């Protein structure tokens, strides 16, 4: 048994042949080796030290090549030989990649037992061109009421989460994870998506405690989790998310739809910014490498809605970016706005201020799509927004002792139900179909009269009762995606039946 | 072929200095090129270092590359594709069809460096343009030949600004027209091939009335700096040679100044205020310069400027603020006004405003416009504490037709049938003078001031004061 | 008499507050002042660091 | 052979040796120069290449001769671990320092070990209660579990680590270690004899504690390996003996600070703020050898000392990354008398959850932090206009969380000392009344003062009635 099976990896060990290219440590140190040799070598290849370590080459220069370490400098020695791997960097593919925990390499670090790859890829990979896609015609319903409505998030899409570290920062993107769920126990493979969650520069506890979470909510069965601990090489961590991407290549190129978080960006930055100071380029705007906001914009265009011809596969991408201190004029924030298709900005004080989710939707916009998002709930948060709006407004002028006119407080009292609406506890996604009446109710001012503090009691029992009696209801909102005549009235008819009792 | 031949010597990014043997050495500027099986990979050449060794910038990405690795001179600044065999189709940095149009040139192909036209050979203009924009005809009217100039910031809907410009301006135009992009999204790419194809300014049966040159933010940084250079030389094709008015479109111009300011990092040069290049105002000077209004064609440029974090004391925006002839601000607030224009009024200025250029009336009316609107402005913070109080009654009807105003710019645009569903309104420039008179005068503020938002002219906003009425 | 009051007492509320915004000057004015030299020395210590290099 | 060397250069405490024969060093290496003042311990940092090191030097420089003879002990510096560095205070290299005598050892560990795998992680969350009201209102510990304070320049960092030392580890029954990076001696001496005194360490007896201290006199290298030597001898706890450990550590900031001052030496190019290009390595290195796995629960507490008091340097940056619960204590709570001077809109855990600490703490919870929001947001409004013009419902809220500001503000016992106050540790039980009580306004009826620097919620209501009088 273990015994057979010991058997097999010894009997997997024989031979070898005449090893080509070689050459000898020097200076070294730091992680960042120069070896005196290797007169060929291709650039960004993996070469094997003797070490053990294996480590990335990324300066070729006319005296001594680079070799970034992938490896503990302790294993590491003077005059050392090096002989090429002979592969630029490269990942294993495949579907068994799905239900597992890989360190950057794509070992598993939950070991499950090795992957079952069904290729091997390169880590960098270009774009796909304007040739091969389809504009989003794809939806992605995250089951947070404030992001379907008023952030649509579609396939393909690069949706920019932004805002103060850790304030649940990562807890915002689980409970997409989570609501992805629903399609996975559905069926229809484009009408699925897979998810990967990068994880890079985070304490193993906090990634522990990730992975036991979707296994917890048992949302780990379709997950690949791409890790990079704190204590991993700033190499590894710089080569993390470019190896995720490949990975996510794979589901693209199949044609099935997936989504990949990278989560945190800003630490992919950290990490060039270490890589770059100990190969001593000349560093850039606030010691991060000028070729940071090319590194992080050749990364994020890999993901793409493709053409119909090339079979539509969307990998759709939501990077993740602390901001320290708040302020997103710093380099590496101001690069990846730019990037980003849509920004959604988080606020501390929102948080304090109990509106959890804690996403101030002044800053928060979807600068495209909005066929990513379902017509009925398009249809109904209409004018969700511009109530907000106005709310928004009219909060700002009550500021400073002005005594506000009746109709002005019209507007307000409608904006505080709205607020209350929608908070969502953490780990709790929920069901479109059912998100569309709460809108509705509030559009349609029906929870206006309602009084504060019984606003959450509303939204639990309205969802009951039209899980009660307009169960057919609800089934009509998922068959069809676009509010009726007959869905209107019914729903006006039923949301007024509920206001009272 | 000439046996100019060097053997890479450093593989640093983008840098690849290469090592030419004795007596061969290449010329600044010239173009390399190196048989790879990523099909020609092109170094421009950028500096001597002497020892014949050259420090050349990169076309193409530089991974998998051989330290050592031989390399044939073709000489001289690329030499693009030139033609009428140019209009119609997707031309990349280097020049190949990214959109399988097959091979690109009519009989001619151009060096991507070309020199600025002399002081001789400038050619005053003070023409007009009617973009049917109510905020730019009134308060910034452009003119034919232009340096029209797009700032603004991040996300300002700026393809969108953009975009209605194209639909309206680019069909109505003769001259031909060229959609160069630098360092812009492949979603935004892959929209604006379908929109441009749609829109029909793309014909994909006779020829297209626009060219289209995507230079993608994929694309590496010194591959991104060459995008521009490339499409500013077919515009010159266009104008020189063919002789033609020209209707030139580029985006975004933050990326050139940005690529610009990454390479220089990478070349050696000790990085000048903000981390920007030390040649940041002749290197933007080459490129505005370049473009022009001579004897020859006139260029109707319209160039879009990123303003990183809408701050414009910054150095790069600041200095674009210079170089072009007819600035535009599009403010952050303004948009979230829900104002789309999301032009910003009293910080549009323009050269072709004048009392002589549009005349005194069309002047009187928009310096009217603006001392209202300026007053609204500084009134904000006395309405803030003090409130409708010891202000006066004047003041607050001043107040009053401000809001009207500033939402009787609020129309929509056509292209934002989708970012809105109201359809645009291009509305007749004298008419939108007149309209404007009418409102000054006070005669439509029996009119809500919702009925002027979002709404074309005075027909249109007297018809949603009915609609609102019902 | 109402209304004597009313306005004898705004005019001792807006002299009050008058000394409380100067209060609040003074103590943005020490931060703005600070910040400026601050900005100055970030400035200058990225521009060593690529002296250096 | 001996790999003897010379000393090629001694630029500052980066001392590089020049090895004669061509019997190679290794990276993180220890060797040992003999000097007349005692041997010197050196690491070896970098390979420079042609058997020229460059060493990181623990103790002082003085003295050496360009061109001194050493010899390669060979691998990182071993500590001396056993049942015996429980009541005893040792060097890095392990020596006593409390002058206590050989320390009979089974093992001496390498300094440097590799963070525990991917595989062997174990989550838990049994919440600690602290006795401090603030602490378990607002952010809870929990065993196992990384605990962050971020003080200010000395707002009695120590004090606050202190209380939790009197209250939390008596409390505990297995192993704790404390380790003190560059503390001040006098401090140290203070709280050795307090330890001695308080039996936690019973030198006649087996001390439940074991303890490294580092003096903030000591050379920044020293410093700097400080934090690795505790390290092991948590790790021996945790591993070879198993049992529960603990774990404190201050500063934090001082391991980051010292590699600071030794990066520039090393020859590196520093990043912004002057700090380590090799920040997040290193952090990262200290930060996930500290972990509760499969072989032990270390509940482990660290302490940042906020440089210019701003959080948003990059070393206190990365502190953020690492921990499971921080109670930022800041200057300003300081300057207004509140003792402890937590923040509580810069308060967190991941051990507050309704699911954790139940759905009425929670409850408690939000609207302690709603009151707090708003009586920060009308801060403007409160010194442009008078407090007076606040609006009748927002003076309440105002009112309330003037109280609840004064309220938690609880006297500690080594506090007690300086303050005078006697001492309060208020159960976690009773906390959630006390304030669920005063979110109920049911005390809400009697002064702020009355609220100033008490315990509980009944203590309250007699220091009214002390108060009336």
């Amino acid at each position: 048994e273990v015994s057979s099976i010991l058997e097999e990896r010894i009997k997997g060990v024989s031979d070898e042949a005449n090893l080509n290219e070689t050459g000898r440590v020097l200076a070294v140190g730091d992680g960042i080796a120069r070896v005196f040799g290797l007169n060929n070598i291709q650039a960004e290849e993996l070469v094997e030290f003797s070490s053990g370590v294996k480590g990335m080459a990324l300066n070729l220069e006319p005296g001594q090549v680079g070799i970034v370490l992938f490896g503990s400098d302790r294993l590491v020695k003077e005059g050392e030989l090096v002989k090429r791997t002979g592969n630029i960097v490269d990942v294993p593919v495949g579907p068994g990649l799905l239900g597992r925990v890989v360190d950057a390499l794509g070992n598993p670090i939950d070991g499950k037992g090795p992957i079952d790859a069904a290729g091997r890829s390169r880590a960098q990979v270009k774009a796909p061109g304007i040739l091969p896609r389809r504009s989003v015609h794809e939806p992605v319903q995250t089951g947070l009421k404030a992001v379907d409505a008023l952030v649509p998030i579609g396939r393909g899409q690069r949706e920019l989460i932004i805002g103060d570290r850790q304030t649940g920062k990562t807890a915002v993107a689980l409970d997409t994870i989570l609501n992805q769920k629903r399609w996975n126990n559905g069926s229809d493979e484009s009408k699925k998506l897979y998810c990967v969650y990068v994880a890079v520069g985070q304490k193993r506890s906090t990634v522990a405690q990730l992975v036991q979470t979707l296994e917890q909510h048992d949302a780990m069965k379709y997950s690949i989790i791409v890790a990079a601990t704190a204590s991993e090489a700033a190499p590894l961590q710089y080569l993390a998310p470019f190896t995720a991407a490949s990975i996510g290549e794979w589901f693209r190129d199949n044609g099935k739809h997936a989504l990949i978080v990278y989560d945190d960006l800003s630490k992919q930055a950290v990490a060039y910014r270490q890589l770059s100071l100990l190969l001593r380029r000349p560093p850039g705007r606030e010691a991060y490498p000028g070729d940071v906001f090319y590194l992080h914009s050749r990364l994020l265009e890999r993901a793409a809605k493709l053409s119909e011809k090339e079979g539509s596969g969307s990998l759709t991408a939501l990077p993740v970016i602390e901001t320290q201190g708040g302020d997103v004029s710093a380099y590496i924030p101001t690069n990846v706005i730019s990037i980003t298709d849509g920004q959604i900005f988080l606020e501390a004080e929102l948080f304090y201020k109990g509106i959890r989710p804690a996403i101030n939707v002044g800053l928060s916009v979807s600068r495209v799509g909005s066929a990513a998002q379902v017509k009925a709930l398009k249809q109904v948060a209409g004018s969700l927004k511009l109530f907000l709006a106005q709310y928004r407004e009219v909060a700002a002028f009550a500021q400073f002792g002005s005594d506000l006119d009746a109709s002005t407080k019209q507007t307000l009292v409608r904006g505080e139900r709205l607020t209350q609406l929608l908070k969502q506890n953490q780990y709790s996604p929920l069901a479109t179909e059912e998100q569309v009446p709460l809108i509705y109710a509030g559009v349609n001012g029906h929870l206006d009269g309602i009084e504060l503090s019984r606003i959450g009691e509303f939204e639990s029992s309205f969802l009951s009762y039209l899980k009660s009696n307009h169960n057919e209801l609800l089934t009509e909102i998922r068959e069809k995606g676009e509010l009726s005549k007959e869905l209107l009235a019914s729903l006006k008819s039923a949301t007024e039946s509920f206001v009272a009792t | 072929s000439t046996p100019i031949t060097g053997k890479v010597t450093a593989v640093i990014g983008a840098i690849v200095d290469v090592h030419f043997e004795q007596s061969e050495l290449p010329a600044i500027l010239n173009a390399l090129e190196i048989k790879t099986p990523q099909g020609k990979l092109v170094l421009e050449v950028a500096q001597h270092l002497g020892e014949n060794t050259v420090r050349t910038i990169a076309m193409d990405g530089t991974e998998g590359l051989v330290r050592g690795e031989k390399v044939l001179d073709t000489g001289g600044p690329i030499s693009v594709p030139v033609g009428r065999e140019t209009l119609g189709r997707i031309i990349n940095v280097i020049g190949e069809p990214i959109d399988e149009r097959g091979p690109i040139k009519s009989k001619l192909r151009k060096p991507i460096h070309a020199d600025p036209p002399s002081f001789a050979e400038q050619s005053t203009s003070a023409e007009i343009l009617e973009t049917g924009i109510k905020v730019v005809d009134l308060l910034a009217p452009y003119a034919r030949g232009g340096k029209i100039g797009l700032f603004g910031g991040a996300g300002v809907g700026k393809t969108v600004f953009i975009q209605e410009l194209i639909n309206n301006i680019a069909k109505a135009h003769g001259g031909f027209s060229v959609f160069t992009g630098v360092g812009e999204r492949t979603r935004e790419g892959n929209d604006l091939y379908r929109e441009m194809k749609e829109t029909g300014v793309i014909n994909l049966e006779g020829e297209s009335k626009v060219a289209l040159v995507f230079g993608q933010m994929n694309e590496p940084p010194g591959a991104r700096a060459r995008v521009a250079l490339t499409g500013l030389t077919i515009a010159e094709y266009f104008r020189d040679e063919e002789g033609q008015d020209v209707l030139l479109f580029i985006d975004n111009i933050f990326r050139f100044t940005q690529a610009g300011s990454e390479v220089s990092a990478l070349l050696g040069r000790i990085p000048s205020a903000v981390g920007y290049q030390p040649t940041l105002a002749t290197d933007m000077g080459l490129l505005q310069e370049r473009i022009t209004t001579t004897k020859k064609g006139s260029v109707t440029s319209v160039q879009a400027v990123y303003v990183p974090a809408d701050d414009l004391t910054d150095p790069a925006p600041a200095t674009t603020f210079a170089h072009l002839d007819a600035t535009t601000v599009l403010s952050r607030g303004i948009s979230e006004l829900g104002i789309y224009p999301a032009v910003d009024p009293l910080d549009s200025k323009s050269r072709l405003l004048d009392a002589a250029v549009v005349g005194q009336e069309h002047y009187d009316v928009a310096s009217k416009v603006q001392e209202t609107l300026q007053t609204y402005k500084s009134l904000q913070d006395i309405i803030a504490i003090l409130g409708m109080d010891e202000l006066s009654e004047q003041d607050k009807l001043t107040v009053e037709r401000a809001r009207k105003i500033q939402r009787f710019l609020s129309q929509p645009f056509a292209v934002a049938e989708v970012f809105t569903g109201i359809p645009g309104k291009l509305v007749r420039l004298k008419d939108t003078v007149a309209s404007f008179k009418a409102v000054l005068e006070g005669k439509y503020d029996n009119i809500p001031e919702h009925a002027f938002y979002m709404v074309g002219g005075i027909e249109d906003v007297v018809a949603k004061a009915e609609k609102l009425a019902a | 008499q109402g209304y004597a009051a009313e306005i004898s007492a705004r005019r001792n509320a807006m002299d009050n507050a008058s000394k409380n915004a100067g209060d609040m000057i003074n103590r943005y004015s020490i931060l703005y002042n600070r910040t400026r030299q601050a900005v100055i020395t970030n400035e200058l210590v990225d521009i060593i660091t690529g002296a250096s290099s």
